[PDB]
């Protein structure tokens, strides 16, 4: 279940994007998802909601592509943007949580963008 | 990913660069 302009577009994203950010890493060698490995519950660890403005890791952005909380990935995107915004917010700083973040969401289009192309020819 | 309890490696932290 979750359709949303293409049921592929985001299903495809659903494993194509998340997988690729999540299997991603950073210069130094190690995951740039690491800090958003897992996202707790939103209800469960309030203290990491509490801490965070939008908090949204790889795996929640995932679930909502199916939940049907985007019908888009550009939505889903914003969150993996989200996800890279709760890493300056939840981490701590000169910390590789911010560098890899921000490559996240760049990774994230870079697959964005293949996944296009995959999803064609 | 979890078939049962236990397992958990997090002491510190785990974003990338650290290494002692």
């Amino acid at each position: 279940s979750t359709e949303g302009s293409s049921p592929a577009y985001l299903k495809e994203i659903l494993e194509q994007l998340l997988e690729a950010i999540v299997v991603a890493t950073n210069p130094s060698g190690r995951l740039i998802s690491e800090l958003f490995q897992k996202l707790p519950s939103k209800v469960q660890y309030p203290d990491y909601y509490a801490i965070i403005k939008e908090p949204i890791d790889l795996k929640t952005i995932a679930q909502r592509i199916q939940n049907g909380s985007y019908k888009s990935i550009h939505a889903m995107a914003k969150d993996i943007d989200l996800l890279a915004k709760n890493a300056k917010t939840y981490n701590e700083p000169g910390s590789q949580v911010f560098k890899d973040a921000n490559s996240i969401k760049k990774i994230f289009y870079m697959k964005k963008a293949e996944i296009e192309h995959h999803e064609m020819a | 990913a979890r078939t049962k309890q236990t397992a958990r490696k997090s002491t510190g932290g785990k974003a990338p660069r650290k290494q002692l």
